[PDB]
RNA sequence: GAGCGUUAAUCAUAAUGGUUUAAAGGAUCCGUAGAAUGAAUUAUAUAUUAUAAUUUAGAGUUAAUAAAAUUAAUUAAAGAAUU
RNA sequence: GGAUUAAAACUAGAGUAGCGAAACGGAUUCGAUACCCGUGUAGUUCUAGUAGUAAACUAUGAAUACAAUUAUUUAUAUAUAUAUAUAUAAAUAAUAAAUGAAAAUGAAAGUAUUCCACCUGAAGAGUACGUUAGCAAUAAUGAAACUCAAAACAAUAGACGG
RNA sequence: AAUAUGAAUUAAUGCGAAGUUGAAAUACAGUUACCGUAGGGGAACCUGCGGUGGGCUUAUAAAUAUCUUAAAUAUUCUUACA
């Protein structure tokens, strides 16, 4: 809701719409392409990586992911 | 600037100085057998005996 | 008073060079290149400037639409033979700076990148396309060779049907014109990436600086440049397909074909007794026709300097260009229409093709002659910060889309391996999608893998033969 | 929150304690980390267009640009205060995104309430999948429902079939009717025809709905007889 | 840098400008004036109403 | 206006704090001097002119007739989670100006504290305003110039 | 932490650094100038590695916040000349550097 | 909790920035919704695959 | 305060020690009569028999004046020096007689710190 | 150290200050001086100032349109209750 | 410098129900010059003046430029598929940053600029003396000596609370 | 007339010990404290009038909730299907 907007996210902000700030997804795609290349050199270096999700049925997810 | 070349002796002028090189120089001329010393500009004062 | 030709600006560690000539489409004078070769070398010895992007302000309207020669047409036809030498001193000069250059460089091939706007970007290990791209060299239709050093970049580049230059050779005697995918595809451009991301891509660029103890010209900064234009690379179009069909690659391979002493008329009588499928048998003539409304002496000479500048090493080939160009301006044995074309079609508006005189065959002093630096013209290309020459890009292959013969040479290898084991299309797919570091998840890769195997490769049992 | 500097720069960090001795070992994301920097601006950006109706944000209207009268009558010769007031704020607030085929859409169902009715899934498929061709109503792969109106509504209105909204409205509107008409007709003729051969079905809506307001109806018993005893006693007082 | 910061009016522009200036405050004189007399025509109406005499 | 110099000092301060990528100040001969120095020595990444609403794309005629909505837009710069523009304050000031000799300039940048100004820093750039013209300290003391000492950007 | 020093010596430039209560003004000195700072900065410019220094703390001088100030003032108030040169895009000369060099 | 954990303990971090979210916290922040299940498994999801492949070339370059 | 206010006299107080002998009148001491001998009550919580002396300076000032060191044989009319330093424990003495001047003799058997007790150096 | 101590004195030792709550905002506003401070462009001059011309962003004047019925002073009334 | 300035107080003339310093009584109490009760004078009211003092408080002088959000009202304007929607200001509330001894402040107690008032340990003391003003009570101005190494604020943990 | 000195005479105040008469203040301090002002009283203090919070923001419910294929179908799924 843009009534709960922390305004430190401005950059990532495509629009408002319906009452919600709307992400910029080519920007979510460019992150997500660098986060994913972190994760890949990291297995492919042999670290130990952990993931870390606390909402309800998260889970099945994060159990196939490691 | 970025690319602009800066050496001994353009910051001899910023702080006006001889290049370190030259008093290194006319430091090697100081001995009295060495080469360059030279004294005779003060030969200048009316003396009176 | 008036705004520069080019414009510089600082990003962060990143310096933009803009070209601001949208009313000429960017065209290149001696005026722009001479600035941006002098600039160039400043930032070189500077030890703040990680990379370069040079880029357009018209864009997407155009990044380049050629060199100027319409201007150095009128110096001809005004006897400004010096003029017009200074201006292909410069601009062959800037070509030559730039493929040598140490520290990354970036080309938004973002619109026409046309004629001297190729030899801004095929120099450059990261020459960046997107869906406003139009790479076309049309020389041949003015009266003038394929210059900008592309007799050798394309020879070196292309990905498909180049094994002996043949798609090189088809590009520049016919001056087709490649659009966006297909020109990332054929390997005229490094990456793929929407117009629309090149803001975002040119912030992240200025971002990016060498670690710990490594310069900008280091190898390993030139993998973080790769990676970072990698993350702004977005899937092609769902219902795009390659713009040349196996059928019409097996033309272009088959009728631009010739050896080392090869002429036109030898790809002429290949595309005049071409035989198989009708589409490539009407592939065929319309090439045919195409090279047959061009000017009969540029055709010659740019089959000379492909076969010249395909096994020399950069300088060479870049100075040979310097010379052809200076020995065509000055016209002494009338052998070429350079000046008269020139003016029929660009200073004058003529969509005719221009009536050609010179529709001989000129002999293999004629064009050693015409191609060779004339003892009485003294030109030489001027002094940049690297002074290096070499036979290879020494970039290109790592961040471009492989080409057939690296494909082949894995086949091969793979094949003739102790391990006795059969080469099956998947294994080569997965070898250039998931192995090679610099190649892993590059779009497109899998498409052109399946074509080349498609198209060369023999499929006998769970085996792959290179036909 | 402040703009925190030790999560970015976690490499640097690390680079001092290998540099110095106190680690002795590159941790295995040292290597990956250096390779792909992370972002540290974090900084608040302006945008100079809204991307749905493409409205240009950051332009001031100059007197020079008004010439003619106004509505009023009068003519624009100095400007006024909200010229004069700096507006950087418009520059860096997230855009307002419209859409015409949003008031298509609160007319719809306006004029027809129940449609509202009819269960529609948010859910999405594939967004990138969809190839549809407006020139007809129906489309593989999507049931027909007002969205089927307002798509085939904008197609009109982009061809220049119809000049006026309104118009290309009514159109697609009255094609959305046939193609209820002719739904609603092969469900009420399937049924009868499966009866006819010897279908049974256990229950119908109309008795699904009885079962149920009889087991609301059997718990309002209870309690109103209940609660007309306790108010017989304590009104008793 | 070059450019001048301010381009002083030409003396043409001036006039013009006067002339919109003038035409803005009369019109607006005007139509206040036009209003009163239409209130001045509504109360003659209702005049025979009300009581003098 | 050395007190509108004052006011852009500290809203530069102000939006550096934030992190802006871009702000406005207002439209004059010395403010477009004290910017052009900023942006030469590499404090700001952009100079525009424009209007209240925004940076012009094309170029707009300044007159009379605009010259109250007239504003510059300046780029800020930020490098390594760090603003490159993180202080600018006045030296002179309205109610003391400190206009001083070349010489006195040259022991300013030499490590002596003059007339309570504190010496010049290494990466800081201290304006100097000669016959309405701005320049770097440096710079006047090249031409032999005494003006007054105007700000410093650290 | 690691702490950016002047040809590992000094501090760059000049700090005013404020610290709760604490007023902090550190001066960088030239070769062989020494130490002159209050006691606890001397006891922490030792252990950090710093020779020469000049300060004066004014207001607060609780010992306690004097060390934890200067610390911070250590890392978050100095900039190296090569961050300084990269975010502004110039060249930062050491003019007494150059005038001993080749 | 973690996050700060992960700032003290210098390990790198990558997590699904929302709008109301603290960019800065993260070392590679990915923005998208954190509160469907969907899009947090779509992104798990790819980050999962991309460990894969690492995973897969460094045991492939162990064979050969 | 503003630049205006420092000019009209605004700034900051001077720290200079002030003098804790008036009587002296600016003098290493003093010459002066005992008056009346007296012994005191030092304040809380010390306890004590402190002996002091009231002494009519040569200026027509009269102090207080403790004598120190361990017996004294003045009385009145004994002409005394009075050199400053207040005697912290006995409110308003805030002077001292110097032993060994005057009619004053120095410390009886002082082995320690003779100087400041007029105590000559024993043979 | 042929001085040492002590007393009397001078300099230094924090304003690279403060005033909601610790010393410290004047009851309030109006306004004189201010050797207090203060817009824009251009041209000169002997130059951060002066002068001239020009400008409208501060500060004002008038009107139009809409809105509001409060605050002062004065006069005329009402109300419940109390004794 | 000028003007205005609660309550009490004072000058003159009216008014005086109720309330109510004082005074006189009744209670309470060991005592009760009190708290509670009675009778109740000045005063509280009006007119014309004097006086210029309050915890006269937001314990926070005025002006200007500027900086990240949300919520709620108000105002103006805009639109329409007419009742909402979209804008721009103001007010208030909760905050980011920043500031701060902290409590907290939050568009200032932030970032800056300009002008005024004021402060420089406690106590002595807002006293003494003088002066000015007032019918008067008083108001303004405003010290020094002696003595001491104190004195004060925010916050912390306790103890205690009819 | 001023300055200085002494001065009959007379005013204010500090500290020291040290009792006495009450119990005014700090908790709801057992009558909320304090500010201005007036009257009264052995003494603190008491009373009237207005003001302030540096005392009461210490602020915390009159409760009641709904229908579509429960599974041969969702729940399984490991780069597969398409
Ligand atoms: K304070
Ligand atoms: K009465
Ligand atoms: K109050
Ligand atoms: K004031
Ligand atoms: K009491
Ligand atoms: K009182
Ligand atoms: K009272
Ligand atoms: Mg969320
Ligand atoms: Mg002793
Ligand atoms: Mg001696
Ligand atoms: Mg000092
Ligand atoms: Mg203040
Ligand atoms: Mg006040
Ligand atoms: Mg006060
Ligand atoms: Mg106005
Ligand atoms: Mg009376
Ligand atoms: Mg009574
Ligand atoms: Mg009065
Ligand atoms: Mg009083
Ligand atoms: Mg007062
Ligand atoms: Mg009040
Ligand atoms: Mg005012
Ligand atoms: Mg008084
Ligand atoms: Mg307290
Ligand atoms: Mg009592
Ligand atoms: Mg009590
Ligand atoms: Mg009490
Ligand atoms: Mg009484
Ligand atoms: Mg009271
Ligand atoms: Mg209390
Ligand atoms: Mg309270």
């Amino acid at each position: 809701s843009t009534s709960l907007w922390r305004s430190s996210t401005q950059s990532y902000i495509y629009g408002e719409y319906k009452g919600i700030h709307i992400i910029d997804l080519n920007q979510t795609l460019s992150y997500l392409k660098r986060a994913a290349k972190v994760v890949e050199g990291v297995s492919e270096s042999g670290g130990i990586i952990l993931f870390l999700g606390t909402r309800q049925g998260q889970k099945r997810g994060l159990e196939e992911a490691a | 600037a970025e690319s602009e070349p800066f050496g001994p002796v353009d910051a001899a002028h910023v702080l006006e100085l001889e290049p370190a090189v030259e008093t290194l120089r006319n430091l090697s001329t100081v001995g009295e057998h060495s080469s360059g010393h030279q004294q005779s500009t003060n030969k200048n004062t009316k003396v009176i005996y | 008073t008036d705004a520069p030709p080019v414009l510089f600006t600082v990003q962060d560690t990143a310096r933009v060079i803009t070209l601001n000539r949208p009313k000429k489409l960017n065209a290149l004078n001696a005026e722009m290149s001479e600035s941006m070769f002098k600039t160039l070398n400043e930032y070189a010895k500077s030890d703040t400037t990680n990379l370069v992007i040079l880029k357009s302000s018209n864009r997407p309207r155009s990044f380049c639409a050629g060199g100027d020669v319409a201007t150095v047409a009128i110096f001809n036809f005004n006897k400004e033979f010096a003029k017009s030498i200074k201006f292909f001193t410069d601009e062959y000069s800037l070509n030559f700076q730039i493929a040598t250059y140490l520290k990354p460089i970036v080309t938004f091939m973002d619109g026409i990148t046309m004629g001297g706007g190729v030899g801004l970007s095929i120099h450059t290990p990261f020459r960046i396309a997107t869906e406003n791209t139009k790479w076309a060299m049309p020389e041949m239709d003015i009266g003038f060779f394929p210059d900008v050093g592309s007799t050798f970049a394309l020879p070196r580049i292309v990905t498909l049907a180049n094994s002996n230059s043949q798609m090189a050779l088809y590009l520049c005697l016919t001056g087709e014109v490649v659009t966006g995918a297909d020109a990332y595809m054929l390997g005229l451009a490094s990456h793929y990436v929407s117009s629309e991301n090149l803001d975002a891509l040119q912030k992240r660029l200025g971002e990016i600086s060498p670690p710990f103890n490594n310069d900008p010209q280091s190898a390993y900064f030139f993998g973080m440049v790769n990676e970072s234009i990698d993350e702004f690379v977005s899937p092609l179009p769902k219902d795009y397909v390659f713009k040349y069909s196996n059928e019409k690659l097996n033309v272009i391979e088959a009728c631009f074909n010739l050896s080392k002493n090869g002429t036109i008329e030898d790809i002429m009588n290949n595309l005049r007794q071409y035989e198989g499928s009708a589409e490539g048998k009407a592939f065929a003539q319309e090439i045919k026709t195409k090279l047959l409304t061009k000017s009969p002496s540029s055709l010659q000479i740019a089959l000379r300097l492909v076969q010249e500048n395909s096994r020399d090493h950069i300088e060479s080939a870049i100075k040979r260009d310097l010379y052809t160009a200076a020995n065509m301006c000055m016209n002494q044995d009338s052998l070429v229409e350079f000046s008269e074309a020139t003016k029929h079609k660009l200073i004058d508006k003529q969509r005719v093709p221009y009536p050609w005189t010179k529709k001989e065959q000129l002999f293999v002093s004629q064009l050693t002659s015409i191609t060779s630096p004339k003892p009485s013209l003294p030109m030489s290309l001027l002094r940049n910060t690297s002074n290096v020459t070499w036979t290879q890009y020494p970039y290109h292959s790592k961040y471009q889309l492989p080409t057939e013969q690296e494909i082949a040479a894995y086949i091969e290898k793979r094949t003739n391996d102790d391990t006795g084991a059969k080469v099956t299309e998947r294994e080569v797919l997965n070898h250039f999608a998931n192995v090679i570091p610099s190649r892993r998840g590059k779009l497109g890769i899998q498409s052109l893998c399946k074509i080349v195997c498609e198209r060369k490769c023999e499929e006998v049992n769970d085996g792959l033969r290179w036909k | 929150m402040k703009i925190q500097t030790n999560a970015v720069n976690v490499l640097q960090r690390t680079s001092a304690y290998l540099k110095s001795g106190l680690l002795k070992e590159t941790p295995a994301w040292y290597n990956v980390v250096a390779s792909i920097p992370p972002s540290t601006k974090f900084t608040r950006e302006p945008r100079f267009k809204n991307p749905s109706n493409g409205h240009i944000i950051g332009k001031l209207v100059d007197v020079t640009e008004q010439p003619h009268a106004n509505n009023k009558g009068l003519y624009k010769t100095r400007p006024n205060s909200s010229d004069k007031r700096v507006g950087v704020k418009r520059l860096y607030r997230p855009p307002k995104l419209t859409y015409v085929e949003d008031r298509l859409r609160s007319l719809f169902y306006k004029q027809h309430p129940w449609e509202l009715s009819r269960p529609k899934i948010l859910v999405e498929n594939e967004i990138g999948d969809e190839n549809y061709d407006w020139s007809h109503m129906l489309q593989i792969g999507r049931p027909l429902d007002g969205e089927s109106v307002i798509q085939r509504t904008m197609y009109l209105i982009k061809t220049k079939q119809y000049g006026d909204m309104v118009e290309a409205y009514d159109h697609a509107r009255y094609e959305f009717y046939a193609l209820r008409m002719q739904e609603e007709t092969e469900q009420q003729v399937a049924l009868e025809e499966a009866e006819m051969f010897g279908s049974l079905f256990g229950v119908s809506a109309i008795e699904h709905g009885i079962q149920k307001e009889q087991e609301v109806l059997d718990v309002w018993e209870k309690k109103v007889v209940e609660e007309t005893e306790l108010m017989a006693a304590r009104t008793s007082n | 840098m070059s450019q001048p910061l301010l381009r002083n009016r030409s003396p043409e522009e001036s006039e013009l400008l006067k002339l919109k200036r003038n035409y803005n405050r009369s019109l607006l004189n005007f139509q206040a004036h036009k209003k009163k007399l239409n209130e001045l025509l509504n109360l003659y109406h209702v005049a025979n109403e009300f009581i003098v005499t | 206006s050395l007190v509108k110099l004052a006011n852009t000092c500290a809203h530069l301060q102000n939006c550096s704090k934030v992190r802006v990528a871009l702000t406005s100040i207002p439209y004059t001969k010395l403010q477009l001097q004290f910017a052009y120095n900023l942006y030469q020595q590499g404090f700001l990444s952009s100079l525009q002119k424009g209007s209240t609403m925004g940076p012009d794309k094309d170029f707009v005629e300044v007159t009379p007739d605009n010259i109250s909505t007239r504003r510059l837009w300046v780029g800020l710069k930020y490098r390594d989670n760090k603003p490159v523009l993180s202080s600018c304050k006045l030296i002179s000031k309205p109610n003391s100006r400190i206009h001083l000799p070349m010489e006195d300039m040259k022991k300013l940048c030499s490590g002596v504290t003059i007339r309570n100004i504190k010496p010049l820093q290494p990466g800081e750039l201290i304006l100097v305003r000669a016959h309405n013209n701005i320049m770097d300290i440096n710079e006047a003391i090249s031409k032999k110039l005494d003006g007054e000492v105007l700000c410093r950007v650290k | 932490k690691e702490i950016p020093r002047y040809e590992n010596r000094t501090i760059y430039g000049d700090i005013d650094f404020r610290y709760h209560g604490v007023k902090l003004h550190l001066r960088s000195a030239k070769p062989g100038f020494g130490l002159r700072v209050n006691h606890v900065i001397f006891e922490i410019c030792e252990c950090a590695g710093i020779k020469d220094l000049s300060g004066k703390v004014y207001k607060s001088r609780n010992d306690m916040n004097i060390a934890k100030g200067t610390i911070e003032a250590f890392t978050k108030a100095q900039k190296t000349l090569d961050e300084v040169a990269l975010g502004r895009g110039k060249k930062l000369v050491d003019v007494r550097k150059v005038y001993y060099s080749s | 909790n973690a996050l700060l954990e992960a700032i003290k303990s210098r390990v790198p971090t990558i997590a699904i920035i929302d709008t109301d979210s603290e960019p800065s916290l993260v070392t590679y922040p990915i923005p998208g919704n954190d509160d469907s299940l969907r899009s947090v498994n779509f992104l798990l999801g790819v980050l999962a695959r991309a460990g894969q492949r690492g995973l897969q070339n460094r045991l492939a370059r162990n064979n050969e | 305060a503003t630049l205006n206010q420092i000019k009209r006299g605004s700034g900051p107080p001077r720290r200079k020690k002030i003098s804790t002998a008036p009587q002296l009148d600016q003098c290493p001491q003093r010459k002066g009569v005992v008056l009346r001998v007296m012994v005191l009550k030092p304040k809380k919580p010390n306890s004590a028999q402190r002996k002091a002396c009231r002494v009519r300076l040569t200026n027509g000032n009269v102090v207080s004046a403790y004598i120190p060191g361990e017996g004294h044989d003045a009385q009145e009319h004994s002409i005394v020096y009075v050199r400053g330093g207040r005697c912290q424990d006995l409110p308003g003495v805030k002077y001292h007689v110097i032993r060994g001047a005057g009619d004053l003799s120095g410390v009886v058997n002082r082995i320690s710190s003779r100087s400041k007790y007029g105590a000559k150096k024993p043979s």
